[PDB]
RNA sequence: ACGGAGGGGUACACCAGACGUGGAGUCUGCGGCUCAAUCUGACCAACGCGCGCACCUCACCAGGCCCGCGCGGUGGUGCAUGGCCGCUCCCAGCCCGUGGCGCGAGCCGUGCUCCAUUGCGACAACGAGCGAGACCCCGGCCGCGGGCCGCGGGACGGCCCGCAGCGGGAGGACGGCGGGGCGAUAGCAGGUCUGUGAUGCCCUCCGCCCUGGGCCGCACGCGCGCUACACUGGCGGGGCCAGCCGGCGCCCGCGAGGACGCGAGCCCCCGCCGUGGCCGGGACCGCGGGCUGGAACGCCCCCGCGCACCAGGAAUGUCUUGUAGGCGCCCGCCCCCACCGCG
């Protein structure tokens, strides 16, 4: 009862899927590259 | 470039048969009489028109 | 009052000419003493009080910007005359880059290599 | 005296908005960019997506309603 | 630094669109804009229920106004119509030909549909029905062409459908190719 | 049947005849942002409210979204003794 | 002005016209692997730093702005070579000697 | 489809050259070995690939709570599937309506030239579409406007010569505009259920969390790279120039690194060492001093210790202008840390 979540570490996961791994934090995007492709289109990132 | 597509050439025919009078054998002037949704497209079609004139004269 | 510019790769040279200074260091005291000749070529092949401010890129580009600026800044001295027409001719019979800026700039890098043409080695085994 | 900061990502909308405010009346462009492997996993030729996003300032040190345009006064 | 604010506006606009794509599937969601949120939808008369109760409940689920236009041409939009193909799942040929016919009457100049999944006997194949003229290259792809794809949670395996609609005629810019000479 | 106050505050974030709506960030502070009882007290009960259908849910980016029904608001009529 | 004469003459002929003991057992930076050799080098460094101040007539130079002026590489390390800065105590002290505003210091 | 069949084309594939790789140490991945575990995928088109492993990330190991001190599952099945990706191929190809030929599988439509099914011109075929091109982005020179940013002009095989177009000259900022983005039809039992509230079917109730460890273990064969093997060099003091955009003053402290506050390297110049594994080369190791962090096994700095290496077999790769190569800087994962990748 007094052990459940003691440890301190970064709580970094993607904000759309939930992946602990491969998250971009540049600019404060807080998302993963895989998730980035199908939602960057309207968040604004485009290709030129 | 070297080769002109049939889009350009199809244009050039109607354009020159419609303004035989207005067209001279130079390019600057022929631009005006061609003045199409792009300026490079304009440039190429006028380039062919300028040749069709000094080819129809002779 | 006379305005003149000069360019090499990213080097920009500004010249105010009036009836000689480069970065406050006079002509023959500019750092590359070997290329000093290269700078001084137009002055001797062809004064007024000119003044220069130049930055950008590297040493050799600074030289090819200041030199070309001074060439234009005395090319614009006489106006609408045969000297106005033949000075540029002697400059071209020295080098055409003494009037017209050099338009080459680095080509961008493309992924899978260190530069614009070098790839990485291809190993089958 | 009054400060106006007007911002938008689409050059057309931004230019329109400065054009329709003077109907009443150095902060240059910078870009928000990322590069990232195209594929989901890590198999095949290493190709890359390069995403890019420019957004603009217009500065109005003052002495139409467009959605996507942002304004702050300070 | 005035851009954290705007960037978070962008990511929250992405939020609202994807939530609306999870939820307003009943009423033909298409898209939304952030300003006072103004929404592009296929029928407003149900998203506003009787007495606006549901619309207000949504606005107050955007705390933890909302005003809505109307899609004037329903069959030109590859989103509510791909939801339509979600609905019709009924034979594939006839489903997708109705999908094409509604767009072609609505004024599409090209249209086509792609389907893949375990349609016969434990094997995925891919059907492609089609009608009229389509393009897929260069910058005009992003203006005049419209693509939309959906997963379907079938009784058996998942069913992927894509609707692609080509309109070279809008009230707008002129295709660089077509040069009407008169 | 853990804390009567916890299981009344969670209902208190439902305006009954009004139109408030609830969302849930599922951390799994450690207290809610709405009132301040723990996420855990919210989460255990909200599972049951889902089973009963006092409220319904959708889901988008790790964020539970609820919406209140007719029959569920009827249920809450007697649990908050309103009229 | 002073600009009309070159710097490689000014530094030497001004160190010939001009004094801590940490001068001994000191290298000019973590880049240089050896201490300098011409034991006139402290006069020479001081004349250099003053020839570099009198240039900057209006704005205030600083001492980190001066170690960053005197920098070179680090090598013998198997890795691609990186640029390192010099010491700070030496330049701050030379500035203090030559000193007898908003930030740093200035000429006259 | 293929042919050690003929004919016609074409590309840094070869020519002419340049820079390399394979030989040494070292970083990183793979195998094989070892292990309580050393979690796992992929064999031109796997192998600096699945965006930086003390903890978490972790799927794996030794233990322990919840419900020492239906539900979830990073369980399986990519040969049950969706989407995304790679590759055939950045190849020049694909295909419809009416008519013609044929019992039918089908065929027709589908020489001269260009980077090109780009076109000229001919034809039992006539007439359309996609792919190509056009288009978007950047960067050169010139104008109006604002205060460099943002709106336009300019370049077209146009001029003059010689024989749809191959050549030679001229002017111009640029000469046949340059670097990129996108990308047809048809598919492959490549790859990916371990990125997801994508997911069918099986199996587990292998769920969540707490501490300690492993993934980094090592005779060994591979691949991608980093620093070298010196005098076209190394060392000591000085001079001074970038761009993708970017904080630094007071001090202490040899240094690294602390406490308090406010808005570039090459190269050049001058000297030294003197062909000697030398002052080339800087691995391996022995003390100290620091930073991160709940925690060093992570990283910096100071003294000392000075390995192998004398230009590398049989083989093998890449490249035509601001290009090769040399020099350095910056961003990503990131508590700390680049030999990597994007620039
Ligand atoms: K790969
Ligand atoms: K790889
Ligand atoms: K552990
Ligand atoms: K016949
Ligand atoms: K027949
Ligand atoms: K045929
Ligand atoms: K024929
Ligand atoms: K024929
Ligand atoms: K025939
Ligand atoms: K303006
Ligand atoms: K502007
Ligand atoms: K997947
Ligand atoms: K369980």
């Amino acid at each position: 009862e007094t052990e459940f979540c003691t440890h301190i570490a970064h709580k970094r996961e993607c904000r759309i899927c939930g992946n602990y791994n491969s998250v971009y934090r540049k600019y404060g995007l807080f998302i993963c590259r895989r998730c980035f492709k199908e939602n960057a289109g309207k968040i604004g990132f485009v290709k030129l | 470039g070297k080769v002109r597509t049939k889009t350009i050439k199809r244009a050039a025919r109607k354009i020159v048969e419609n303004n035989y009078e207005s067209l001279k054998p130079k390019d600057f002037q022929n631009n005006k009489a061609i003045c199409i949704p792009s300026k490079r497209l304009r440039n190429k079609v006028a380039g062919y028109v300028t040749t069709l004139m000094n080819r129809v004269v002779k | 009052t006379v305005h003149t510019l000069g360019k090499k790769k990213n080097s920009v040279a500004v010249a105010f000419v009036k009836a000689i200074l480069v970065n406050n260091v006079p002509l023959a005291l500019v750092r590359p003493e070997i290329l000093r000749t290269k700078v001084s070529e137009p002055i001797m092949i062809l004064g007024l009080d000119m003044n220069i401010k130049v930055a950008g890129g590297g040493h050799v580009s600074q030289i090819y910007a200041v030199r070309q600026a001074i060439s234009r800044g005395v090319l614009a001295s006489v106006k609408d005359e045969a000297a106005r027409s033949e000075l540029r001719a002697k400059l071209v019979s020295y080098d055409r880059q003494l009037v017209v800026s050099d338009p080459r700039r680095c080509e961008a890098k493309k992924f899978g290599g260190r530069g614009a043409r070098a790839r990485r080695q291809k190993s089958y085994r | 005296k009054y400060t106006i900061i007007v911002v938008g990502k689409d050059l057309k909308l931004v230019e329109r908005y400065v054009k329709s405010i003077v109907k009443e009346g150095r902060a240059p462009v910078r870009r928000l960019t990322i590069t990232t492997r195209k594929s989901p996993c890590g198999e095949g030729t290493n190709t890359w997506h390069r995403f890019e996003l420019r957004m603009y300032k217009r500065t109005f040190w003052v002495t139409v309603v467009i959605p996507g345009i942002q304004v702050t006064v300070e | 630094v005035y851009y954290s604010k705007y960037l978070n506006d962008c990511i929250m606009e992405a939020e609202l669109h994807e939530f609306f794509s999870r939820e307003l599937v009943d009423a033909g969601y298409a898209s939304c804009s952030l300003c006072c949120v103004i929404i592009q939808c296929a029928e407003p008369e149900v998203v506003m229920g009787d007495n606006h109760y549901r619309l207000h409940k949504i606005e107050y689920l955007l705390a933890g106004n909302i005003w809505v236009d109307k899609i004037i041409k329903r069959g030109l939009s590859a989103e509510i119509m791909v939801d339509n193909l979600r609905a019709k799942l009924m034979p594939i040929r006839r489903a997708a030909y109705s999908i094409i016919r509604t767009a072609m009457r609505a004024g599409a100049a090209g249209c086509e549909v792609i389907v893949a999944g375990k349609l016969r006997a434990q094997r995925a194949r891919a059907n492609k029905f089609k009608e009229g003229c389509l393009i897929s290259t260069g910058h005009p792809k992003r203006i005049f062409l419209a693509e939309a794809t959906r997963h379907i949670k079938m009784r058996q395996g998942v069913i992927g459908v894509k609707v692609r609609i080509y309109n070279p005629n809008i009230r707008g810019a002129v295709m660089p190719d077509k040069i009407e000479i008169g | 049947m853990v804390h009567i106050p916890k299981a009344v505050y969670k209902a208190v974030y439902a305006h009954l005849y009004e139109n408030a709506s609830l969302a849930l960030k599922e951390y799994w502070d450690e207290n809610g942002k709405l009132c301040n009882p723990t996420y855990l007290h919210v989460n255990c009960i909200m599972q049951s409210l889902e089973s009963r259908g006092v409220v319904k849910d959708t889901f988008a980016w790790r964020h539970h979204y609820y919406l209140l029904t007719e029959k569920g608001e009827q249920f809450i009529r007697k649990e908050l003794d309103l009229t | 002005s002073v600009t009309r004469v070159p710097a490689d003459v000014f530094i030497n002929s001004f160190a010939a016209h001009l004094c801590p003991a940490f001068t001994d057992y000191v290298k000019t930076g973590v880049s240089r692997q050896y201490a300098p050799r011409d034991a006139d080098w402290f006069y020479i460094k001081a004349a250099s730093v003053i020839r570099h101040f009198y240039i900057s007539g209006s704005h205030s130079i600083g001492v980190a702005g001066l170690a960053r002026k005197y920098s070179s590489l680090q090598k013998g390390k198997t890795t691609p070579h990186h640029t390192k800065r010099a010491s700070c105590k030496v330049i701050r002290s030379i500035v203090s000697q030559f000193l007898g505003g908003e930030r740093g210091r200035h000429i006259s």
